[PDB]
């Protein structure tokens, strides 16, 4: 963009919550497909569905974790990781069945002497392995 | 018996059913070869008593 835009700088809003950035590398929507609720061709329970909205259609920071370089890597499950996070969470046990999409913003800055590179990932059922 | 369906005591919301009852029809629940009997023959040697 001649008058200023760039894919490196974005503004996020979603209910009270706005994130913003300078330094992205875009953003990217998981096999292309953007959130969204249930249709009625493809619907199976019959009662009304409960629709937080902007309650629970926010923005949720989990607790900062911090890297060195012994750091071998994180993981997080959803909709687990959110299970404690006001009215999502809420929501959430008061109810047999639930459907999320999620917009997943990983934050780490650092500065022009460092370097390193971290491997983001959203894998659907990430089952792993266990101790035995 | 009371003909009721769920938005009858319940707030539903929409929904296109796809199910059918196709398997549980009268010929599709009978629709299966089932063993009546175990018949028991030989080729023995006919012999006075036996």
């Amino acid at each position: 963009e001649a008058c200023g835009y760039s894919d490196r700088v974005l503004q996020l809003t979603l209910g009270n919550s706005t994130i913003t950035t300078q330094e992205a590398a875009n953003s990217v929507v998981a096999y292309g497909r953007w959130p969204e609720y249930l249709r009625d061709s493809e619907a199976n329970p019959v009662d009304q569905p409960t629709e937080p909205d902007v309650a629970a259609c926010r923005f949720y920071t989990l607790d900062t974790v911090s890297w060195t370089k012994e750091s071998r890597g994180w993981w997080w499950k959803l909709p687990d990781a959110l299970r404690d996070m006001g009215l999502f969470g809420q929501n959430m046990y008061y109810h047999y069945l639930g459907r999320s999409g999620y917009t997943v913003h990983v934050q780490c800055n650092a500065s022009k002497f460092h370097q390193g590179a971290l491997g983001v990932f959203a894998v659907p059922e990430m089952c792993l392995a266990g101790d035995s | 018996t009371n003909p009721l369906v769920p938005s009858d005591t319940v707030q539903t919301r929409h929904v296109v059913q796809h199910r059918s009852r196709s398997e549980s029809s009268i010929e599709s629940f009978f629709a299966r070869g089932a063993c009546v009997t175990i018949m028991t023959v030989d080729n023995s040697a006919s012999t006075t008593n036996k």
